[PDB]
């Protein structure tokens, strides 16, 4: 002998929420801008020699 | 009788006691069941422990 059991309407399960995400594009390395170092080196010599 | 018979096949000593009293079925707290009523009258169903 067993106890009776009637199955009711199922309870609401917790809802799953999807997500579409697009990534951030990485930074770009700065190209090599360059100073004319030798010019100012000769400069301080000429003004000094005067 | 069947419990004592089965105990011997397992190699266990049969149920035995000394002194004035009697043998009966009890719940986990030691409370004995009613001697004159059906197991269907009491709250007993398949899989209970006694």
């Amino acid at each position: 002998m067993k106890r009776g059991f009637a199955r009711p309407t199922p309870e609401k399960p917790p809802v799953i929420k999807p997500e579409n995400i697009v990534l951030s594009t990485p930074l770009s390395i700065p190209p090599p801008e360059g100073k004319p170092w030798w010019l100012i080196v000769v400069g301080v010599v000429v003004v000094g020699l005067l | 009788k069947v419990v004592n018979s089965r105990l011997r096949e397992l190699g266990e000593a049969p149920l035995e006691a000394t002194g004035r009293g009697r043998w009966a079925l009890c719940l986990v707290d030691g409370a004995p069941l009613r001697a004159t009523q059906s197991l269907t009258e009491q709250d007993v169903y398949d899989g209970d422990r006694l």
